[PDB]
């Protein structure tokens, strides 16, 4: 099992962006797929969750236009659309499962994207 | 935003996108459901 | 009639034409349909207030509800629909008499 | 909604010593908690996964508790090799909280 | 009884209702030509 | 039900009811109706926009 992420983006603040995972050792169908974010040493966040054999998404309240998550079950990948980004936005985002049990206590994460959302 | 259409037009559909003309189907091109309830009567058949 | 009252409510009339439980939507003179997800009759709360005290003289026309997709996933917000359908988005407010 | 309030931002201690982590919630969860550590070069480990209940890959050093509304996670042997952050985290209603974090480190510099 | 979660359709499948089906008219009908009969054994 | 049927769109009601295709409004509790033209299939155009 293992999730495979970009190690980082540099895009410029304002336009949107994308960011994706790759699933791997599970079946990537029947476990859910949470998404925490979390910047340079703050309290990480959980950002949302989405069903990926079904599509039901559930963002955390304040993240319904600040992401929007999809599913490619073709390529056992997870997506995100994260639109109006700002320069503090670069920060590590986790994709997690959790087991059938949606408790979803995140046992196998990825890497995570350190997304750099600026102009450097 | 989101705005996909499609149109009984002739004796297929046209299908718009976004407020812009995408292009035509038939009738065919669209899984039918039914809202027939079957009555599948046969006859008495001949007999000698 | 059937083409006439698909247009009040697709979701009963293409549940009960396709065969399953399925929600949809009419994209001009085409339905699109979903399969729906089904949920365990236990794992529902219904809230015992239907008020919203921001909103004085307004209330959820339909009861707010709380559920977990699995038997025990976190806890989610909705409101009840007709025919046992939870709705994602508590937005069927009346002004209240 | 529901809170988490963890009780110290930072605990540290010499080698081979003893902590005990906790914190509070802002409604009764029912030992629905699960505890993690994260060091900044990894993502966050499991150390408890419901408000008792240790599992693989933590040894015996590390022990959960908790009841109500309090919840706590003591540690022993602390070394140079546990300093984190340590965090409770909820399963009971979306949206999944977090904690703060705690900073797990040493009695050196 | 079940309850059940729906997402909103996104326009990836689509359906449309079966159009009218013709079906035939009456047997014509046999044709009698009447008569007088006598019949022998 | 095809009382408050016709309430709705009272064109196709009273073309299925008549047998023509004709076109109806409502005049408080009775159908106005007016037989509609046919107009060739190959004679139409669409807009783009």
């Amino acid at each position: 099992v293992q999730l495979q992420q970009p190690g980082a983006e540099l895009v410029k603040p304002g336009a949107s962006v994308k960011l994706s995972c790759k699933a791997s050792g599970y079946t990537f169908t029947s476990y859910w797929i949470h998404w925490v974010k979390q910047g340079p040493g703050q309290g990480l966040e959980w950002i949302g969750m989405i069903h990926p054999n079904s599509g039901i998404t559930h963002y955390n309240e304040k993240f319904k236009t600040k992401a929007t998550l999809t599913v490619d079950k073709s390529s056992s990948t997870a997506y995100m659309q994260l639109s109006s980004l700002t320069s503090e936005d670069s920060a590590v985002c986790y994709c997690a499962r959790g087991s059938s049990s949606g408790s979803a206590w995140f046992a196998y994460w990825g890497q995570g994207t350190l997304v750099t959302v600026s102009a450097a | 935003v989101g705005h996909r259409r499609y149109f009984t037009f002739g004796g297929g559909y046209v299908y718009f996108e976004e407020y812009a003309y995408s292009h035509q189907l038939s009738r065919a091109d669209i899984t039918t459901v039914s809202t027939f309830i079957d009555l599948n009567i046969t006859m008495l058949e001949d007999h000698e | 009639l059937w083409n006439e009252a698909r247009k009040l409510n697709p979701n009963a009339i293409a549940s009960v034409t396709v065969g399953r439980r399925v929600s949809a939507r009419m994209l001009g003179d085409v339905m699109a349909v979903s399969t729906c997800v089904p949920v365990a009759a236990d794992n529902v709360i219904v809230q015992n207030s239907m008020r919203i005290s921001s909103r004085p003289g307004a209330c959820y026309s339909r009861p707010l509800v709380s559920f977990r997709y699995e038997d025990q996933g976190p806890l989610v917000e909705g409101q009840l629909g007709e025919n046992n359908e939870l709705r994602l988005t508590r937005d069927a407010i009346e002004p209240c008499t | 909604d529901i809170q988490m309030t963890q009780s110290s931002s930072y605990l540290s201690e010499s080698l081979g010593g003893r902590v005990t982590i906790t914190c509070k919630a802002s409604d009764h969860i029912n030992n629905w908690l699960a505890w993690y550590q994260q060091k900044p070069g990894n993502a966050p480990r499991l150390l408890i996964s419901g408000a008792t209940s240790l599992e693989t890959g933590v040894p015996s050093r590390f022990s959960g508790s908790g009841s109500g509304k309090d919840y706590t996670l003591s540690i022993t042997s602390l070394q140079t090799e546990d300093v984190a952050t340590y965090y409770c985290q909820q399963y009971w209603s979306s949206p999944l909280t977090f904690g703060a974090g705690t900073k797990l480190e040493l009695k050196r510099a | 009884a079940n309850f059940y979660v729906c997402p909103p359709p996104t326009g990836a499948t689509v359906v449309q209702f079966e159009q009218p089906r013709r079906c035939p008219t009456r047997p014509e009908g046999q044709n009698y030509t009447e008569g007088i009969a006598v019949v022998f054994k």
